């Protein structure tokens, strides 16, 4: 329970969860727009890399 | 003469001989068909490159500073600074424009070469087919002598303007679109799409319509979907070699293509196949095609007289002269055609050498051929990592530090994640840890099952590439039946129940901590032996086929399978909080329905006035209902309003949006260049230019 990475064993345990709001990921495809933004620190470095946005 | 030699075009006595076999190969042909399937390679991938590789999105990919864990072919490779792979990117964006435009073509071609596949060896989880074609098709151009018919460089040299050209330049493309199509045709030969179950789902779009007219939607979707594939793919191989059946194969293809193109989101791969089909027509199309022209368009397109001899072909000789005698190019071409060809049918079959990246599947996604014929569901993922020093057990966030989720299905990744975990967690005050993954994935809609051991320690464990992975569970093929009752009882449940079917091998045993909100939860046993294990009084059943179990909701509870065969059961859940919110709701939606239409003539409680105004202005916070009910309302409009919606402005959205891609690729590389060259400005300066690039266009 120490920063993002780190999570509880009740939240970790929970395998019947709600993935969406539908799954049937293939292949191919696409990479489907970008979730990069919510990685961990990548506010902070970018906004050191390119000053404030 | 010979009926056979007009079919095939070279006659048996032409293969007696290697000289022979050399100079059929390096025979004249017209070059305008290989000049417009390389005008139109070029613009597609100029087209594709600020798109899907990913320029405008590479500045919160490759960030300096941030801390990532890569997926590599190699480990020795890793990604330059940010500004240098902009640099890689305009050379690849100048390298793709000189092959369009035919300009100094074999540097073009190098140049658009060794980036592409520098980026493309970077990272595993973005490859896929149709960027293994890209590559492979520019691999070849680089070679072929596609700039002797309207290319600048015929203008800038007399020499190589409207002349010949050896065959095989055609022969090695024909081969490859002819590879593409029987490959993947005979990769669908497989029990997951003659059955119906790969693509189940696609026959519901709108598009198959008109086919539902005659035919029911589960004979649509078998018939048309996926039976017409594999025919189309082996016809349209087979098909547009002989002249006798080139226009149907032509129209079912282009049909087939414009499908897929609206159905998927692929990209520029269908758009690439269309312009390789015309390929196997006659080589002289686009010439007779501009002979049947008004003057005042021929003074603008390309030439129309015959083309001059040329160096790279051996001619025959009929004036009584010796014929030339082959040299040295003709030759390499000829082996560099068998070669190559022999190699690619062999690639993709390959997979018994490399079994370290064997997995339910065959080795690595994207130079196998095929496309969509295997879907898969993940369900829960966990990381549990123990510290080396102190003992501690803990958890991780599924994916941390990560930018991909195709990890969860190939070992090699696992085993570079867990690397990457390994040398990062110390910053994190954990000492040398060891991680353990439990990750659940189904494939075609089977039973939910483990994929990789998870009593096993990954950063310790062993792979090598030529060996079999020894932490990879097997694919429990004996269950497949059992998806027909499965689907029964999935068409069994009400409106708010859902199911998860889960099967384990024996041994091991699966810990679960049931949420407050599922309450009424329940587990039943459908094939062999389990013991249900209550921990908050230590308590054990053991279930037997056909019983069912209420399980405590809020709680810890685990499974454990006691038979020599792997035991499948299935979860059946209820959600009661949103079953008590929507009852809620629909009391609260019924209030107002009633005081709209003259009914409760009572004055309203003071918490109903908010929704009757519709605005928090001056009063009290509103209620949580309140505010779920405003915001469902709101949303139910917003979507109502996006469905009435004309054509003309989804059409302006989609290239007001295009445009602000490639503005904002453009001004990025061009401050990357600046910083570069002319060094880093102060970081204000920065800031100013990096908020002027990502305005919109308006
Ligand atoms: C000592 C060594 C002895 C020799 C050993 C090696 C022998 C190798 C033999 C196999 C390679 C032969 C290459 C021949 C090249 C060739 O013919 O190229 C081309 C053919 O193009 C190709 O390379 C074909 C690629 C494969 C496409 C699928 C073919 C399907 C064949 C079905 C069975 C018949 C000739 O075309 P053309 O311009 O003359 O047009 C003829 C056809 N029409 C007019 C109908 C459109
Ligand atoms: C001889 C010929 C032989 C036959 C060849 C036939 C094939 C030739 C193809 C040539 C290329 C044609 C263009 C291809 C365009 C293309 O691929 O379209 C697109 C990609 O291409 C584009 O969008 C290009 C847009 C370029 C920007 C154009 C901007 C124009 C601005 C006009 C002025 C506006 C002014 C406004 C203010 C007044 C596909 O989009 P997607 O993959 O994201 O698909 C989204 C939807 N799904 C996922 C459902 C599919
Ligand atoms: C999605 C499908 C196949 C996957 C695929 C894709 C995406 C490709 O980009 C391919 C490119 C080249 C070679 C193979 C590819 C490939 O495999 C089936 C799509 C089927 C389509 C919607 C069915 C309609 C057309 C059929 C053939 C009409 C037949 C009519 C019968 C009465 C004969
Ligand atoms: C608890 O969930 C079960 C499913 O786990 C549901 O049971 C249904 O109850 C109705 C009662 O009329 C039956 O007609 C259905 O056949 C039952 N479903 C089955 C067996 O799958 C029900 O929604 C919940 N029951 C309670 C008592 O809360
Ligand atoms: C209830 O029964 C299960 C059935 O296995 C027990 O699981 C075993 O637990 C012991 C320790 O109590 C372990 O050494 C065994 O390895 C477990 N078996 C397996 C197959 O892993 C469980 O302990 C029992 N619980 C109670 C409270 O008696
Ligand atoms: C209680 C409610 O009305 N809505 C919940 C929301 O509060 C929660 O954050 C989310 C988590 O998935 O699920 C939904
Ligand atoms: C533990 O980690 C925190 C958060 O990163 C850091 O501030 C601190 O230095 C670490 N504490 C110790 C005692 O090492
Ligand atoms: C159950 O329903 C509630 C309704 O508020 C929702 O928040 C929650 O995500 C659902 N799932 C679980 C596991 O509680």
């Amino acid at each position: 329970s120490k920063g993002a990475a780190f999570v509880s064993k009740q939240e970790g345990s929970e395998v019947v969860k709600r993935p969406r709001r539908p799954r049937r990921e293939v292949c191919e495809l696409n990479p489907d727009c970008d979730e990069l933004a919510d990685h961990i620190g990548f506010q902070e470095a970018y906004r050191r890399f390119y000053g404030p946005v | 003469d010979s009926r056979i030699g007009k079919l095939l075009g070279f006659e048996w006595t032409d293969l007696s001989s290697w000289r022979r076999l050399v100079t059929l190969l390096n025979r004249p042909t017209d070059p305008a068909s290989l000049a417009v399937f390389r005008f139109l390679f070029g613009f597609l991938m100029v087209l594709d490159i600020p798109q899907e590789r990913g320029l405008s999105s590479l500045d919160r990919k490759y960030l300096d500073g941030l801390d990532v864990c890569r997926f590599p072919l190699l480990d020795a490779l890793r990604p330059l600074p940010l500004d240098w792979m902009y640099l890689v990117y305009t050379i690849m964006f100048l390298g793709a424009l000189g092959m369009m435009l035919g300009l100094c073509y074999r540097i073009s071609c190098v140049l658009f070469l060794l980036p592409y596949w520098y980026v493309f060896l970077l990272d595993k989880t973005s490859w896929n087919n149709h960027s293994y074609l890209y590559g492979l098709l520019a691999f070849q151009l680089t070679f072929m002598d596609a700039n002797h018919y309207w290319s600048v460089d015929g203008l800038l040299n007399a020499h190589r303007r409207n002349a010949h050209v050896p065959l095989w330049n055609y022969a090695v493309l024909r081969g490859q679109i002819f590879i593409v199509y029987f490959i993947a045709g005979v990769k669908k030969l497989d029990a997951d799409w003659v059955e119906g179950y790969s693509m189940e789902y696609l026959s519901r779009h709108w598009l198959f319509s008109p086919f539902k007219l005659l035919l029911s939607e589960e004979l649509t979707s078998l018939l048309v979907v996926h039976w017409g594939g594999l025919l189309l793919d082996l016809s349209a191989g087979f098909l547009l070699f002989f002249d006798v059946s080139r226009s149907i194969g032509l129209f079912f293809v282009s049909y087939f293509h414009c499908m897929n193109s609206q159905l998927f989101s692929i990209g520029m791969f269908s758009y690439v196949m269309l312009a390789s089909s015309p390929l196997f027509c006659s080589p002289e199309w686009p010439r007779k095609l501009v002979s049947y022209c008004p003057r005042r368009l021929q003074q603008l397109l390309p030439l129309k007289a015959a083309p001059q001899p040329s160096v790279s072909c051996v001619y025959k000789r009929s004036r009584g002269k010796s014929g030339q005698k082959p040299g040295l190019r003709h030759q390499l071409g000829a082996a560099f055609t068998l070669l190559y060809l022999l190699e690619q049918l062999f690639l993709p079959y390959s997979h018994f050498l490399t079994q370290g990246y064997n997995n339910w599947t065959n080795g690595l996604y994207g130079y196998s051929w095929d496309m969509m014929v295997h879907s898969r569901s993940h369900q829960h993922v966990k990381i549990t990592y123990r510290d080396g020093r102190t003992g501690e057990l803990g958890y991780l966030n599924p994916g941390v530090f990560t930018q991909s989720r195709r990890w969860k299905d190939h070992a090699d990744m696992l085993k570079q994640y867990a690397t990457c975990l390994s040398r990062l967690l110390p910053k994190y005050n954990v000492t040398e840890p060891q991680i353990y993954f439990d990750i659940w994935v189904s494939i075609n809609d089977r039973f939910q099952q483990r994929i990789f051991d998870p009593r096993v320690d990954i950063v310790q464990a062993a792979w090598s590439p030529f060996q079999r992975t020894s932490w990879v569970q097997p694919l429990l093929m004996d269950l497949s039946p059992w998806r027909a009752k499965l689907q029964e009882i999935k068409s069994s449940l009400d409106n708010h129940t859902e199911v998860v079917f889960i099967a384990d091998f024996p041994g091991l045993h699966l810990e679960n901590f049931v949420s407050e909100d599922l309450g009424n939860t329940s587990i039943q046993l459908l094939q062999g032996e389990v013991t249900v294990e209550l921990v908050a009084e230590q308590k054990n059943q053991t279930l037997r086929e056909g019983e069912k179990m209420q399980l405590p909701a809020g709680e810890y509870h685990k499974v454990y399978t006691t038979s020599p065969s792997p035991s499948c059961y299935m979860y059946v859940y209820v959600n009661t909080t949103e079953l008590a919110l929507e009852q809620d709701l629909a009391y609260l939606q019924e209030l107002k329905e009633k005081v709209e239409n003259g009914s409760e003539t009572g004055p309203l409680p003071p918490e109903l006035q908010p929704l009757l105004e519709g605005e928090v202005k001056g009063g009290p916070e509103p209620t949580p209902l309140v505010q779920t009910f405003l915001r469902r309302q709101q949303r139910l409009q917003e979507i109502e309003r996006r469905r009435n919606t004309p054509f003309h402005e989804r059409f302006f959205r989609f290239l007001l949006r295009k445009l602000y891609v490639f503005r904002r690729s453009f001004l990025m590389t061009c401050i990357s260049l600046r910083n570069l060259i002319l060094g880093r400005p102060s970081l204000e300066q920065l800031a100013q230019e990096v908020t002027y690039a990502n305005l919109r266009p308006f």
